[PDB]
């Protein structure tokens, strides 16, 4: 697994792969790690696939109960509050979470809140979780900037992640790749890991240690 | 089934009066007779054994009651609710103090222990008060003699000398005249038994008079030896023989 | 959690064209010793079911008492209690099924093996196992612990799939049952020479043996065979 | 003094039955179910001019395709919308879907009855829903203290409802657009109304397939008010 | 468990225990809320038959259930302290959940829900309390004030009195305040709040009570001398 | 009068009026027929609409594929107790691989509604139900009654003018308990028993409900153009 | 100590066409190296053109069948009769399944059917409820046999059109109901070859808008 | 069934009083009179023990003032059972506060926390309410000297003089017109017994009549002594102030 997600001038990028492993079998390529909460909230998926699917599902029902009981939309603070302290009542009975709660709202902007299911609550501007984060990471640090482009930054999330797909042997499929605005999220695709290496090589130049 | 009654049965009258405890209060009045005096060396408590019936054994049935080793009580008023009283206390002087200090309770605080059992009793959901006031007399090392009167209220006072039930208030008028602070506990005993005598009807004698004291340690009532600091029980009932022996000298 | 204490060995069974055969010897091991002689692990319900289990004697007799009280419950209130409204095979496998799986769901199992043997109102022959973990399943042979290993193989040969029933006789049935649990004896440490056998037909219905004994045994070949390798003598 | 749960010698529950006159002394308000969508309408009614009329809410969203309006103790509603909000949601996340219509109504009235000696006495409070769903198009209930439902082309509850229903009775027909219905509200609620009727004192609102549950602008439903009367005027 | 019914109807539709409850708020000491255009002001009127009184220490009638959120009430005093204290609770926990502070509208909503549900639980009776809750929502400037009362129904309020002689000086207040143009400064909504009091109070001595409530938790009560200086100048202006 | 305030007291001739005010309100309820044969079952009942906005109330409970009932009375007590018989007709099947016994459904019932006629606090049930069912033993006709009392019959009616309707029956009780093997004419002489019952209203479209059971049929519910068939 | 688990081999295919959809498993049930039954069907219609399989610990497998069975009987009970859609009933199967998850139902579990637009469609389970909508999947004891054969034959992996090299696809064209049956035999027929835990039988449930049919097919009995 | 003998001790009247608030208030001004005075220096507690008798033991007895810690004290008026319930919760109450924070109790969140379990008598439970008035004297660093009353309602204010008991309007009144801020200790002992012989129902004010105590920083140096007087000590008071 590999997920990240960064803050910039645009809002919020959103970027994971899409393999899921039981030891060295590859169990699925298709995964969907991305849970679309509700139109306006996204959360990746990381560690337990049940854990973080039930209990992020979950949590859209309590954003929709909120913006009905106070006619107004929940703020990414309270939403994220909401998980983290439902998993810190479970705390030593074994979930396993690790989670980037993102969100674009009037009162805070772009949003992201790292959710862990020790008990951990950590805003940020830049989060990265899985088997292959550090991969991840080295691209986003030594490319990132708050002044980058819609168009730039959602390449910058879909780099980072070909880069832990290549190396991290339980990372690999496809890339999904989410832009969130204040109005929404937007998808922005599937790409096939294989087609994108090749594409990036060719148009990049980089991954000269590969023969293509 | 359950106790659905979880509501008051004594409650406040415009009046202000709580009808059930005065209610309770007047069963008392209707009573025997019994009273309480205190001496200078001890206490002593008494009442008539009122036979219901001659077949009855009347040496069966224990109106003066030993609560700790050091104190004693006596009532007037209804008789079970006298009984259960008694048990209720001797396990509250473990519970609440002996089984956390290692020692008996003070007889004010018995008493005071008792008292919240009665006051419960009034305000406590589907119950009636306790038909029955109390005379506790005790001693302790630290506040020596002493003598206190229990109501159904839970309300309870201290008293050199008093009297309950049936003949109360003239017998309250005749140990006015005879209590004084230079009384020893002979001289208790003789005043006793001299009260009593006017409010009881018929036979006035050791089988029919029930008389306690609160005195000296007695050492042959201890039941072993060979500790110096248990030196015995101050609560002695007087036997039928030795109530008859001060009734010569009356 | 438990551990077994005093224990029962295999259960076998099969069906054939007009009912179905169930067997278990009457031997109650308390581990390697054989203490008790004269137990009936199979346990009658009705004239349409008979109850076969293995494992754990204590929880046997458990269950033989709520059986007992199924029977007793039944007939309350039940004016058809020995027509329409019999219990059926069917009806009470679901019942200990469901005992059996709820019972591991609480750590605290029956730990036992259970096959149910019967014919239904219709004429259908029934038989289903089930275990201590509430595991279930069918087959036109059953067989438990020794009698899984050691009986199907046997039992098979007769009846391999489900078009050979009706082309099995109650003889040639009861001959390969009775065969092996011959073989058991001579093989399961934990056997005894002592079994029961049921029939459930839909024609002449419950007939229910007891004392029976394994005969026909070979043993003279045993006086030829000298030490283990080189002995002559 | 006698059960909470006790019967007439008529076969009714004394409690349910003088709810139900508490019912009466409501404000009044008003529903029309069309194959275009289902309106609501309520009458506000402030006891003095200083109470801010805006802050009066007597129609509540309970999801997206499902709206309610209220007439009565208006206080013991809001248990009742709070139980209607998490059955909607509940259902949502464990069937990925909306609930019916029907279902929502048939959960809140099986509230009603819980009462005795649970809660204390029955709701004071009579509810309207309306709402939309695949299989049975638009729909409006009428949702009773005593667990009753009924479904309605069209209905009226509170003070001014006998008049309102006998007026319903003759306007209503299969036919009616959205627009038509709005106006018919509209009317109605002028005809039984003390105070005289202004987007102030009155509040509108609807759901549609398409857009959903909706409350309407002050400035939206003003111009509904000029439009009913000129048309009015008309003839 | 004591489980009786005591709030129940009557043939008439009628829940007397509750309307029972308003007759409590109706012996209860004034108390009346103003907004202005940026401040809403709360006053309350003290019954001036217990002097030897130590005010210090005696319970004031404004209690603060946040920094930027107050409470005042006509009734039952003890009853009060119940619904200020569940309302003080429930602040900080909104805090600690939601992380940010509760807005006006929210609190009353809670505090209204408890009264409601004091009216079909068994076992319990009523409030015998009205309240006004006055203040500004978090980053907020508009000025908030709503009414509670025991069946548990709330509203939003321009100006609103509660309690003894609460009909007169509503009718004071219905005709002396402009919606159009509400009371512009904090001088002008203290002297309309004390107007609105004079009407039913006695003696302007320490009969008022004066709490001023403004944006971003800037909550603050006159004193008896500022008090008694608009006292002085509103019958100075009445000898006309 | 002074022993009618609770469930818990006997009048001084042994009665118990919380019980028998709980039967009257069946009495104001609409009329619901049930009637057998050998092979299938049926319920025919006239729904009762609020005015003419309002749709018709519904009167028959499915319960399982083979049990199911009509109601007359309060219709959310129908409800808790059809809701009872769905789970234990549910029990049934999943403990013991059975089918409920329509004669065992009746004696649930009325030990359910006999739990609440000699406590304090609670209240009798207000409604009365018809139970049809096909099981091991055919076809079943049950009528319940709020005091407990549950009976098996060939045919009967409750509800308002009910007596019509339950005389007809009486009178062909030879000829409908015969039709087998043929439910159109089985429904037939239901709705022709119904109809004793009607006075100035006659069955509509919206108006009629019907239910039927039998030897190779599910129950099922028929009401709008299904039933026009018969009308 | 007491081990409540237990492994009962099997192995289970669901596959979706473009108006069908196919649940297949093979009959044999097993503990350890034992056969306990040749013929123990795996493979549940349970109502409204939904089918249904829960593969591993077969007493979990039927429990969890028996209340999902149970459910949809509940569903329409309580909301007018109305048809359970495949989606629906996906997530009523995850908080089934998560319901235990501390003590978790030890099956992989795959249900098919038709969406609300008539195309065909396939959900499959993890044991604590995670869950994703699928158009092949393999489950069980020979999963990791049959997953790769599917990538290639189904959706065309690492195939492209001869003459390019590498350069263009083999394009995506769809699969009859003829043609997916024939790649379910061939993947169970070679899974039998190599796991011992597969073989005896091979039974299928079809889906489409007229119904749920069944095809039994025999398989090597060693 | 039981609904039948309840009394409902938690409804209001038609006029919104609680029945059973009124009626315990009434039985509380038939009880002895109970006075406290804060003065600069210090605070004066005075009561009436009921018409007593000769033979009760004095310097053992105690029924109207009563310690609830070091540094507070309470008056009794009303019924004195009712009264050592909720005394020895205070007690506990102060003592969990002592636990908890290191510090000893302020005045008047003791007071509070009393006064708020009288008031749920008065909402739910369908018990009878305790008969009982307190007067609190006591001292915090926070506001001082302070004085308190409590009632059966659970309402609960501050004074500089106050009475509970019998004749308080009586009491009250003298209380009003002889009160001074600038008062000393000294001076609000003699304004109590004062008082007290004035309102008393009894012929004379003797010491075997009364219990008295004072709470002064008197104590050596910054900290609050409590002074429970002894009959001995209440007879030479007397003689000073000439009352006998
Ligand atoms: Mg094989």
């Amino acid at each position: 697994t590999t997920t990240l997600a960064f803050r910039f001038q645009g809002g919020i990028i959103v970027a994971v792969d899409s393999r899921a492993t039981a030891g060295n079998w590859v169990a699925s390529q298709t995964v969907k790690k991305v849970i679309e909460i509700n139109p306006f909230l996204l959360g990746t998926m990381a560690g337990g696939a049940a854990d973080c699917q039930f209990w992020e599902t979950w949590l859209g029902s309590q954003c929709r109960l909120h913006e009905l009981r106070e006619k107004e939309r929940i703020s990414v603070a309270a939403a994220s509050k909401i998980l983290s302290n439902l998993v810190y009542q479970y705390k030593g009975a074994g979930l396993s979470m690790g989670t980037m709660i993102c969100g674009y709202t009037r009162k805070e902007g772009p949003t992201i809140y790292y959710v862990d299911s020790d008990g951990t609550r950590l805003k940020g501007d830049i989060f990265c979780v899985g088997s292959g984060q550090t991969f991840a990471y080295g691209v986003l640090d030594s490319n990132y900037k708050w002044d980058l482009s819609v168009e730039d930054a959602l390449y910058l999330g879909k780099r980072s992640i070909l880069a832990a797909a290549h190396r991290d042997a339980y990372s690999g499929g496809s890339v999904n790749l989410y832009h969130v605005t204040e109005d929404g999220w937007i998808y922005h695709g599937n790409h096939d890991v294989g087609e994108l290496f090749w594409k990036v090589k060719e148009e990049e130049g980089s991954f000269n240690n590969v023969i293509g | 089934m359950t106790d659905r009654y979880s509501f008051s049965l004594t409650t406040f009258s415009p009046s202000g009066k709580l009808g059930q405890i005065d209610y309770a209060l007047t069963a008392v009045k209707q009573g025997v007779t019994s009273l309480g005096i205190k001496a200078t060396n001890g206490v002593v408590i008494a009442t008539e054994k009122k036979s219901s019936s001659p077949l009855a054994m009347s040496e069966t049935l224990s109106k003066v009651s030993l609560l700790t080793p050091d104190i004693g009580a006596v009532y007037s008023g209804m008789g079970p609710d006298y009984r259960v009283l008694v048990d209720k206390s001797r396990k509250v002087a473990h519970t609440s103090y002996k089984r956390i200090y290692g020692e008996y309770p003070p007889t004010k605080l018995l008493v005071s222990e008792v008292a919240k059992i009665m006051q419960e009793a009034t305000q406590s959901g589907g119950v009636r008060p306790f038909g029955v006031s109390l005379l506790i007399a005790g001693h302790d090392e630290f506040n020596g003699f002493s003598l206190y009167q229990v109501d159904p209220s839970g309300s309870y006072f201290p008293w050199k000398a008093t009297a309950i039930g049936k003949g109360s208030v003239a017998a309250k008028t005749f140990l006015e005249k005879r209590w004084n602070d230079e009384l020893e506990l002979e001289d208790a005993i003789h005043i006793a038994l001299l009260t009593l005598k006017e409010s009881v009807e018929g036979e006035f004698n050791g089988d029919t008079i029930e008389l306690a004291i609160i005195g000296d340690e007695n050492p042959d009532l201890l039941g072993y030896t060979g500790i110096p600091t248990d030196k015995g029980p101050r609560f002695r009932k007087l036997t039928s023989q030795e109530i008859n022996d001060r009734l010569e000298a009356l | 959690t438990q551990q077994p204490i005093v224990t029962g060995t295999s259960v076998i069974s099969m069906k054939y064209d007009n009912g179905v055969i169930i067997a278990a010897d009457n031997l109650g091991s308390y581990g390697s010793l054989l203490r008790f002689n004269g137990v009936e692990r199979l346990i009658p319900v009705g004239d349409n079911t008979v109850v076969g289990i293995s494992g754990d004697i204590s929880d046997m007799q458990h269950i033989e008492r709520l059986l007992k009280d199924l029977v007793t419950e039944n007939a309350y209130d039940n004016p058809l209690a020995d027509a329409e409204e019999a219990l059926e095979p069917s009806y009470i496998f679901e019942y200990l099924a469901t005992v059996m799986y709820q019972r591991r769901s609480k750590m605290n199992p029956l730990w036992n093996a259970i096959i149910v043997a019967g014919v239904q109102s219709n004429g259908d022959q029934f038989l289903r196992y089930v275990n201590l973990l509430g595991v279930t399943y069918s087959s036109p042979t059953l067989a438990t612990g020794f009698g899984a290993h050691m009986a199907n193989p046997l039992l098979r040969k007769v009846v391999d799939r489900e078009s050979d029933i009706p082309k099995t006789t109650v003889q040639v049935a009861e001959e390969a049952i009775v065969n092996a649990m011959r073989v058991l004896y001579y093989r399961d440490a934990r056997s005894s020479r002592n079994f029961s056998l049921a029939i459930i037909d839909k024609n002449t219905g419950l007939t229910f043996k007891k004392n029976l004994q394994v005969e026909n045994m070979k043993w003279d070949f045993a006086k030829d065979i000298k030490g283990y390798g080189t002995q002559k003598i | 003094d006698r059960g909470v749960s006790t019967f007439s010698p008529e076969g009714r529950l004394f409690q349910v039955e003088y709810s139900l006159e508490a019912i009466k002394l409501g404000s009044t308000a008003i529903g029309i179910a069309t194959k275009e969508g289902v309106v609501l309408g309520v009458e506000k009614r402030a006891t003095s001019p200083l109470l801010e009329s805006d802050s009066i809410e007597k129609i509540v969203e309970i999801d997206r395709h499902i709206g309610c309006a209220m007439s009565g103790l208006t206080a013991d509603a809001r248990s009742m919308i709070e139980h209607a909000r998490t059955a909607a949601v509940t259902h949502n996340l464990y069937y990925d879907e909306d609930i019916n219509v029907e279902s929502l109504t048939q959960s809140v009235c099986d509230l009603a009855l819980r009462f005795g000696e649970l809660m204390s006495r029955p709701f004071g409070v009579a509810l309207l829903i309306a709402g939309h769903d695949a299989d049975d198009g638009y729909q409006l209930f009428h949702a009773e203290p005593s667990g009753t439902f009924y479904r309605y082309n069209a209905k009226a509850i509170g003070s001014g409802s006998e008049g309102a229903q006998a007026e319903l009775l003759n306007e209503w027909h299969s036919s009616l657009t959205l627009k038509e219905a709005e106006l018919l509200v509209l009317k109605i609620l002028k005809q039984v109304m003390e105070e005289k009727l202004d987007e102030n004192n009155a509040q509108l609102s609807c759901i549609t397939k398409q857009d959903g549950f909706k409350i309407y602008d002050n400035e939206k439903t003003a111009e509904l008010i000029k439009e009913l009367k000129e048309k009015e005027a008309a003839e | 468990g004591y489980d009786r019914a005591l709030s129940i109807f009557s043939p008439d539709g009628h829940i007397f225990q509750v309307e029972y409850a308003l007759e409590a708020v109706k012996r209860g000491t004034c108390a009346v809320g103003v907004k202005g255009k940026n401040c809403v002001v709360l006053g309350c009127e003290r019954r001036s038959t217990l002097k030897l009184q130590d005010t210090r220490i005696t319970p004031s009638k404004v209690s603060k259930i946040d920094s930027h959120v107050v409470l005042s009430f006509s009734g039952l005093n003890a009853d009060s302290r119940i619904l200020i204290e569940k309302a003080r609770v429930e602040a900080q926990s909104h805090r600690l959940t939601l992380e940010d502070p509760v807005t006006v509208e929210y609190l009353t909503r809670y505090v209204a829900g408890v009264q409601q549900r004091y009216t079909q639980s068994g076992g319990v009776r009523p409030f015998g309390v009205s309240t006004l809750i006055a203040g500004f929502d978090p980053r907020d400037d508009e000025p908030k004030l709503y009414q509670t009362e025991p069946s548990g129904i709330y509203s939003s309020w321009s100006a609103q009195t509660i309690g003894r002689n609460s009909k007169t000086v509503r009718e004071f207040l219905e005709k002396n305040y402009d919606r159009k143009e509400p009371p512009a400064t904090v001088e002008e909504c203290v002297k309309l709040t004390v107007r609105s009091l004079l009407e039913v109070v006695q003696t302007g001595a320490k009969n008022i009570e004066i709490t001023v409530v403004k944006p971003d938790s800037d909550i603050v009560a006159l004193s008896s001398e500022e008090i008694n200086q608009y006292v002085t100048q509103i019958e100075q202006e009445k000898q006309e | 009068n002074n022993y009618d305030g609770d469930t818990v007291t006997f009048s001084p001739t042994g009665r118990l009026f919380q019980v028998e005010y709980a039967l009257e309100a069946i009495k104001q309820g609409s009329v619901t027929v049930g009637l057998r044969s050998n092979t299938h079952a049926v319920l025919v009942a006239l729904k009762r609409n609020a005015d003419e906005l309002s749709s018709y109330q519904k009167k028959i409970i499915k319960c399982d594929e083979h049990m199911g009932l009509s109601l007359a009375g309060l219709a959310p007590d129908a409800r808790v107790l059809s809701n009872y018989l769905r789970q234990q007709c549910n029990y049934s099947s999943l403990v013991f691989n059975r089918k409920l016994a329509v004669e065992r459904a009746g004696h649930l019932l009325c030990d359910k509604a006999q739990k609440n006629t000699q406590s304090y606090g609670g209240r009798p049930y207000g409604v009365g139900l018809l139970i049809i069912g096909y099981d091991k033993s055919g076809a079943h006709l049950l009528e319940f009654q709020p005091s407990g009392n549950v009976t098996e019959l060939y045919g009967t009616a409750i509800g308002a003018r009910s007596q019509g309707a339950k005389t007809y029956l009486e009178r062909t009780l030879d000829t409908f308990i015969k039709i087998d093997g043929n439910p159109d004419e089985l429904i037939k002489a239901g709705v022709e028993a119904i109809s004793q019952s009607l006075r100035d209203e006659s069955l509509t479209v919206d108006n009629l409900s019907i239910a039927i059971v039998g030897k190779d049929t599910p129950f099922t519910i028929y009401d709008g153009e299904a039933v026009a068939k018969y009308i | 100590q007491f081990n409540p688990y237990g492994d009962n081999g099997g192995t289970i295919l669901g596959i979706a066409g473009e108006d069908f959809a196919v649940l297949a498993g093979d009959t044999r049930n097993i503990t350890d190296y034992s056969i306990n039954s040749r013929y123990e069907p795996k493979v549940f219609d349970c109502g409204d053109n939904i089918v249904m399989s829960a593969n591993g610990f077969a007493a979990d497998g039927d429990a969890l069948v028996k209340r999902f069975k149970n459910s949809v009987k509940w569903y329409h009970f309580d909301h007018n009769d109305k048809k359970l859609s495949i989606n629906s009933a996906a997530r009523n199967i995850q908080h089934l399944l998560y319901g235990k998850r501390f003590f978790p139902y030890y099956v992989h579990t795959i249900i098919a059917g038709l969406d609300e637009d008539g195309k065909g469609a396939v959900y499959s389970f993890d044991p604590v409820g995670s869950y994703e909508r699928e158009q092949c999947r393999a489950g069980g004891a020979a999963a990791s046999l049959i997953m790769p054969f599917l990538d290639n034959q189904v959706n065309f992996k690492n195939q492209y059109e001869p003459g390019t090299n590498g350069k263009v696809k083999k394009p995506l064209k769809y699969l009859s109901v003829e043609e997916v049956i024939k790649l379910v035999r061939d993947s169970f027929t070679s899974a039998t070859e190599r796991h011992i835990q597969v073989g005896d039988g091979l039974e299928i449930l079809i889906v489409t808008k007229d119904g749920v049919r069944k095809e039994f097919y025999e398989l090597k009995r060693d | 069934g039981s609904r039948r003998y309840d009394s409902r001790t938690t409804i209001f009247s038609p006029e919104g009083r609680l029945y059973q608030v009124e009626y315990a208030l009434e039985s509380i001004s038939h009880a002895g009179t109970a006075i406290g005075i804060m003065a600069s220096d210090g605070i004066v507690l005075a009561a009436e023990r009921k018409v007593t008798s000769t033979l009760l033991e004095q310097d053992t007895s105690t029924e109207k003032l009563y310690k609830l810690n070091d540094k507070i004290a309470v008056a009794v008026a009303g019924l004195t059972a009712d009264a050592e319930i909720l005394i020895n919760t205070a007690r506990i109450h102060a003592q969990n506060y002592l636990k908890t924070y290191n510090e000893d109790i302020p005045v008047e969140i003791l007071v509070r926390r009393l006064s708020d379990i009288k008031q749920g008598y008065t909402q739910h439970g369908g018990l009878r309410p305790f008969g009982v008035s307190f007067i609190y004297a006591g001292y915090d660093d926070r506001y001082g000297y302070q004085l308190y009353t409590s009632n059966p309602s659970g309402n609960y204010t501050g004074w500089k003089a106050i009475s509970v008991g019998a004749n308080t309007s009586a009491a009250q009144t003298l209380l009003q017109m002889d009160y001074k801020d600038d008062m000393k200790v000294d001076d609000a002992i003699e304004l109590a017994l004062k008082t007290l012989s004035k309102t008393t129902d009894s012929s004379a004010l003797t010491y075997d009549r009364l219990e008295f105590a004072t709470i002064r920083k008197g104590a050596n140096d910054g900290e609050v002594y409590q002074k429970i007087f002894k009959p001995q000590e209440i007879k030479d008071i007397l003689v000073k102030t000439g009352i006998t």
